[PDB]
C-alpha cells in the first residue's frame, strides 16, 4: 500500500499563492526523493523540481525556480509545494511523484518516478464561488431514465452519488460542459427497471452547498 | 541543458507492433524512463532504466536506448494501450529531469459503435424557477467523432446549445452532453423539442416535448 494522497481542488484570485500537500505512506519517506510535475490543461508533463525528505535540500526547473518553494514534515511524512503570485497560465494538474533513492551519492540513484499523487487541481480564477441548482429529470418510459441536473456552478469539481452510495451500477455521470457564464453543469442520470424513492445526493464542497433531490415521475 | 524530443501521434493496427522514439544528444548513455498517462489519470511507469520493466508490467512493453535514441517498443498493441507516452531521463549536466514531449499512440481497427442518445425536458421546479434547459446525453459510440443538432418544431436552434467534447468511459468508447437552454415560453410555444445526433453518417434522433 506504498501511495500518495494529495490534498484536494483549490481556487484562487490571480496574485494570490496556494500550499499543495502530498502525503507519503507504506515505505519509509527518508528513503526517496519526492519530485513535483505540472501539467496544464491539455498539456504535457513538466518537472517542476524535487526535495530531500531527509535534509529538505531542494532543486528547481529553471521554469519555476524562484515562484515555487517546497518543503516537507518527516514527523508525518507529508511533502508540501508553495506557489507565489499566481497567474491564469498556472491552472493545471499538480502532481507530486516519489523517485531517487537516498542518500546522495555522486551518480544519481534515479530510477524514474515509480509512485505518482493523484494530482491536485489548481484553478487560478477572478470569479466567485456559487452552488449549483438541482432540478430533477423525471424519467419517461423495460429500462427507465430518472437523472439529476446540476446547473450553473462554480467551481469544479461536484461530487454526485445515488441513494446515499447505495444504487451504484446504472450511474452515468457525465463529464460537465463549460457554459458561455463562466458556469459549469454535468448531469448524473440512472437507466433502471421500468416496474423504490430515488434520491440523488449532490454536493459542491467548494460553495458548502449539499442538496438532496428526490426524483419521482410526473 | 539537453532536450528530448518524441514524435508527437504514432499509429498501429491492432496486435501489430508500435515503436515510440525518444530522441536526445548521447541519451544512449544517460538512462531512459517511460510514462504511460490515459487521460484524467496519473502516469504509469512502465519502462525504466532503459529497459527494465516494474512488476506488473509485460514483456510485450520493452525498451533500448542507443546512441541518440531512446526507443519503446509495444508489441501484440491492445486497444487498451492508447495513451500517451513519455520518454524521461536525468540530466547530470544540468541536474534536471527532463521529459520528452509525449506521443499520442492510436489503435485504428476497433468497431463502429453507434451514439445511445437519451434526452430530458425541463423541470416544472425549473420553469416555476422561470427557468428552462433541455438535456441530450451522447453515449457509448466509438470512433469518437460526433455531431449533434437541435430541433424545434422542425428548425434548427443554435442559441442557448452548449455540448462537450468527445469525453472517454470506463468501456474504451466515448461519450458526450449537449446543453439546450431556452426561455419558459420557446419551450411552451413550440410543439415539441428534437436532439439528433450523426455518427458515420448515420443519424440518431430523439424527440421531446412539453
Amino acid at each position: 500500500q506504498v501511495q500518495l494522497v494529495q490534498s484536494g481542488a483549490e481556487v484562487k484570485k490571480p496574485g494570490a499563492s496556494v500550499k499543495v500537500s502530498c502525503k507519503a505512506s507504506g515505505y519509509t519517506f527518508t528513503d526517496y526523493y519526492i519530485h513535483w510535475v505540472r501539467q496544464a490543461p491539455g498539456q504535457g508533463l513538466e518537472w517542476m523540481g524535487w526535495i530531500h525528505p531527509n535534509s529538505g535540500g531542494t532543486n528547481y526547473a529553471q521554469k519555476f525556480q524562484g515562484w515555487v518553494t517546497m518543503t516537507r514534515d518527516t514527523s508525518i511524512s507529508t511533502a508540501y509545494m508553495e506557489l507565489s503570485r499566481l497567474r491564469s497560465d498556472d491552472t493545471a494538474v499538480y502532481y507530486c511523484a516519489r523517485g531517487g533513492l537516498e542518500p546522495r551519492s555522486v551518480d544519481y540513484y534515479y530510477y524514474g518516478m515509480d509512485v505518482w499523487g493523484q494530482g491536485t487541481t489548481v484553478t487560478v480564477s477572478s470569479a466567485s464561488t456559487k452552488g449549483p441548482s438541482v432540478f430533477p429529470l423525471a424519467p419517461s418510459s423495460g429500462t427507465a431514465a430518472l437523472g439529476c441536473l446540476v446547473k450553473d456552478y462554480f467551481p469544479e469539481p461536484v461530487t454526485v452519488s445515488w441513494n446515499s452510495g447505495a444504487l451504484t451500477s446504472g450511474v452515468h455521470t457525465f463529464p460537465a460542459v463549460l457554459q458561455s457564464s463562466g458556469l459549469y453543469s454535468l448531469s448524473s442520470v440512472v437507466t433502471v427497471p421500468s416496474s423504490q424513492t430515488y434520491i440523488c445526493n449532490v454536493n459542491h464542497k467548494p460553495s458548502n452547498t449539499k442538496v438532496d433531490k428526490r426524483v419521482e415521475p410526473k | 541543458q539537453s532536450v528530448l524530443t518524441q514524435p508527437p501521434s504514432v499509429s498501429v493496427a491492432p496486435g501489430q507492433t508500435a515503436r515510440i522514439t525518444c530522441g536526445g544528444n548521447n541519451i544512449g548513455s544517460k538512462s531512459v524512463h517511460w510514462y504511460q498517462q490515459k487521460p484524467g489519470q496519473a502516469p504509469v511507469l512502465v519502462v525504466y532504466d532503459d529497459s527494465d520493466r516494474p512488476s506488473g508490467i509485460p514483456e510485450r512493453f520493452s525498451g533500448s536506448n542507443s546512441g541518440n535514441t531512446a526507443t519503446l517498443t509495444i508489441s501484440r498493441v491492445e486497444a487498451g494501450d492508447e495513451a500517451d507516452y513519455y520518454c524521461q531521463v536525468w540530466d547530470s549536466s544540468s541536474d534536471h529531469v527532463v521529459f520528452g514531449g509525449g506521443t499520442k499512440l492510436t489503435v485504428l481497427g476497433q468497431p463502429k459503435a453507434a451514439p445511445s442518445v437519451t434526452l430530458f425536458p425541463p423541470s416544472s421546479e425549473e420553469l416555476q424557477a422561470n427557468k428552462a434547459t433541455l438535456v441530450c446525453l451522447i453515449s457509448d459510440f466509438y470512433p469518437g467523432a460526433v455531431t449533434v443538432a437541435w430541433k424545434a418544431d422542425s428548425s434548427p436552434v443554435k442559441a442557448g446549445v452548449e455540448t462537450t467534447t468527445p469525453s472517454k468511459q470506463s468501456n474504451n468508447k466515448y461519450a458526450a452532453s449537449s446543453y439546450l437552454s431556452l426561455t419558459p415560453e420557446q419551450w411552451k410555444s413550440h410543439r415539441s423539442y428534437s436532439c439528433q445526433v450523426t455518427h458515420e453518417g448515420s443519424t440518431v434522433e430523439k424527440t421531446v416535448a412539453p
